[PDB]
């Protein structure tokens, strides 16, 4: 199912964003963000992302980091670009 | 033991604060937290505290929860004589991948 | 505002199979993570299993690994139950409840069902 592929990609993207925000306390992040842009444009609100909460805690059981982390995919990718430039 | 151990019952008077305890291990409660549940006689248990100890909608500010590290606590200040309910602590075990419920203290007001 | 309404109680016999179904509404079906809780009369709750309705991921309890099965039906937005080996002391009121509030970002059994009190007897 292609929608299950989309939701698994977004879940993995959110988990990996949490782990990258954890890893960087401040070059591989820049190459990771572009790695999640060729994917996104190959595929091509705030409430849209809350439905992913439970499936993200399945693999990353951290309420604090998920709360700190917070069309909608372009907003998150712009946030990732802004974090990579800094 | 690896579950959530809770005292069987606690009894406090009216207009008094009630102190709770629910101790687990580094996985059940110490890892992220524990949720507290209000169950009356023959009623579905209403939640009072999330794992981060937030107040859900429909619950007043009379309740309050916290965690002293590897032990969850829930405080009820000024017991209301119609607060006869059994209170449960739940906590997602990360080693067994299970919500673990405690025994559940029974609250008897004195009046 | 997610609502959960619980099916009526059913009287079973030992060795039969029970089916508890509660439908959930109030948002997208993708963002539902309801769990099934057993409470035998006289003592406390006992978590049986849960389903996260996004990628069809069910986690069972250790003692209900080979007994209970949980599935979801996205057309009617219902969550099903099944107990293959019903035994005499498996008498309880069964609840379904999501395990968190996604708007707040916290885990907790927030909204609960009415309860399907399956009573096995003879």
């Amino acid at each position: 199912k292609f929608h299950n592929f989309f939701e698994m990609w977004v879940t993995y993207l959110l988990t990996e964003t949490i782990t990258w925000k954890d890893k960087l306390k401040t070059v591989c992040f820049d190459k990771w963000v572009k790695q999640k842009e060729d994917e996104w444009n190959s595929i091509k609100i705030n409430i849209y992302f809350e439905s992913f909460f439970f499936h993200v805690m399945k693999k990353l059981n951290k309420e604090a980091k998920w709360n700190k982390l917070m069309d909608a995919i372009e907003l998150l990718l712009e946030y990732l670009k802004e974090k990579s430039t800094i | 033991q690896a579950g959530l151990t809770q005292p069987p019952s606690e009894s406090k008077g009216l207009r008094e604060t009630a102190t709770f305890t629910c101790t687990g291990n580094s996985n059940n409660v110490g890892n992220q937290g524990a949720a507290w549940l209000q169950q009356h006689q023959g009623h579905p248990p209403k939640l009072l505290s999330y794992r981060n100890n937030n107040r859900p909608s429909g619950i007043s500010e009379r309740f309050s929860a916290s965690r002293s590290g590897n032990t969850a606590s829930l405080t009820i200040t000024g017991l209301q004589p119609e607060d006869e309910a059994v209170y449960f602590c739940s906590a997602w075990d990360t080693s067994l991948r299970a919500w673990l419920f405690g025994g559940g203290t029974h609250l008897t007001v004195l009046g | 505002q997610v609502h959960l309404v619980q099916s009526g109680a059913e009287v079973k016999k030992p060795g039969s199979s029970a089916t508890v179904s509660c439908k959930a509404s109030g948002g997208p079906f993708r963002g539902y993570s309801v769990s099934w809780v057993r409470q035998a009369p006289g003592q406390g709750l006992e978590w049986m299993g849960q389903i996260i309705t996004m990628l069809d991921t069910i986690t069972y309890a250790q003692r209900f690994q080979d007994r209970v099965t949980i599935r979801a039906d996205e057309t009617t937005s219902t969550i099903y139950m099944e107990l293959n080996s019903l035994r005499s002391e498996d008498t309880a009121i069964y609840y379904c409840a999501r395990n968190g509030n996604a708007t707040v970002g916290s885990l907790g059994m927030d909204v609960w069902g009415r309860g399907t009190t399956v009573t096995v007897s003879s």
